[PDB]
């Protein structure tokens, strides 16, 4: 959902600065779904939706980390 | 909307499912499926639809059924499955059953006993460790209770096969569960589960244009339904 994409976009914000916190919010993202055929295509539509906001205007990951 | 993964085939090996042995109960968080067989009782816990979706922005093409995650439920958990003991046990060849959730989230299953009473199996709440408990509801006269120590069972009038429930229904009010039993003797009986007592006995033949022959024949085709009006606070019984 929109909350998950907006939580990965906030972990990329911290990835420019340090990795340890953002690696635990990827380890907590192994509290995912894990059925290959469409829910891994539901974190796909998240990584794709951020590669469409990084070519757009100011990307919605920005604000917290400038 | 077309739901994804909206169908499940459950096979309970060696156990035949009872006619009317499937009951669905809704709670603010979960859908609970209660299943009675000839030998076992089962509880399935599924997420409520309002809890599956936290975001208003779901593309219609990916709306999942409550069944999508059913393969993650541990069906071998003793909290979710119980084997019905042979004594006091279920009456052979009966189809009457009812199941419900208590106010406390306990799963209750009611079935005809071999003794002509109602056998009630109570499973603990799904989130609590507990033992399955068994209660048998019997019409004991106060005279049968007081004389329990002085006369052998042969004079006591064992509840003959004529007392066997043919249709069971339940209504939950406050903190009690009222069981309605339409029996082979054409009588409707009402039970409090909490007080373990018969509160009402009505003879259904008082409302039928009686032929003298009906009183001698076991009523095997009888059906009972309940409907409750929350707005009026009134319980109706269709017989």
């Amino acid at each position: 959902k929109t909350k998950h994409l907006k939580a990965a976009f906030l972990r990329y914000c911290r990835k420019d600065i340090l990795g340890a916190q953002s690696m635990v919010d990827s380890l907590f993202s192994d509290s995912d779904m894990e059925p290959d055929d469409e829910l891994d295509l539901a974190v796909n539509q998240i990584s794709v939706d951020l590669i469409d906001d990084y070519p757009a205007s100011d990307p919605r990951w920005a604000e917290s980390v400038p | 909307i077309n739901l994804v993964n909206n169908a499940v085939r459950l096979r309970i090996l060696n156990c035949s499912i009872l006619p009317g042995g499937v009951h669905i109960c809704e709670t603010p968080n979960n859908i609970v499926v209660l299943i009675l067989t000839n030998q076992t009782v089962h509880r399935l816990i599924l997420p409520h639809p309002s809890r599956m979706y936290r975001s208003e922005i779901i593309s219609d093409s990916h709306i999942q059924s409550i069944f999508t995650d059913i393969g993650k439920t541990n069906f071998h958990d003793p909290s979710n499955t119980y084997v019905i003991p042979a004594i006091p046990g279920r009456a052979p060849n009966t189809t009457a059953s009812t199941a419900w959730l208590s106010s406390d989230g306990e799963a209750l299953f009611a079935l005809p006993s071999i003794s002509g009473g109602i056998l009630v199996i109570k499973m603990p709440p799904h989130d609590m460790e507990g033992l399955v408990t068994i209660a048998e509801l019997k019409q004991s006269s106060v005279m049968q209770r007081l004389l329990t120590g002085w006369m052998p069972s042969s004079i006591r009038g064992d509840q003959g096969p004529a007392h066997l429930p043919v249709s069971l229904a339940v209504h939950t009010l406050d903190h009690d569960s009222y069981l309605f039993a339409l029996c082979q003797d054409h009588k409707l009986r009402m039970w409090s589960y909490k007080d373990q007592m018969c509160l009402m006995v009505a003879d259904m033949l008082e409302y039928v244009p009686v032929s003298k022959d009906i009183r001698q024949t076991a009523g095997t085709g009888h059906k009972l339904r309940l409907a409750f009006s929350e707005t009026l606070g009134i319980l109706y019984l269709g017989v």
